[PDB]
């Protein structure tokens, strides 16, 4: 699952 | 587990990076967080403290890694 540990666009 | 409600001064901290980042909880900050926790989180103090702690941790890495383009 996406979470905040990942290296998500923002 | 602990469902404690987000404090102040974990908020503060928050918007303190969305406004460094030039970002908002509306537009960016509550649908990333009702993405990941798979729950409608419809205003920034319904987070949980432990919601709050990870977004504080991811906002902190968006801030540190590299200047905000103007």
């Amino acid at each position: 699952w996406m979470d905040f540990d990942d290296d998500i666009p923002f | 587990r602990d469902i404690t409600p987000v404090n102040d001064e974990t908020m503060q901290e928050i918007n303190t990076l969305l406004i460094a980042l030039d970002k908002t909880w509306d537009d960016d900050l509550l649908p990333l967080c009702s993405q990941i926790f798979r729950r409608d989180i419809r205003a920034s103090s319904e987070l949980t403290q432990a919601e709050a702690v990870k977004a504080l941790g991811f906002l902190k890495q968006k801030a540190a890694e590299q200047k905000v383009a103007a």
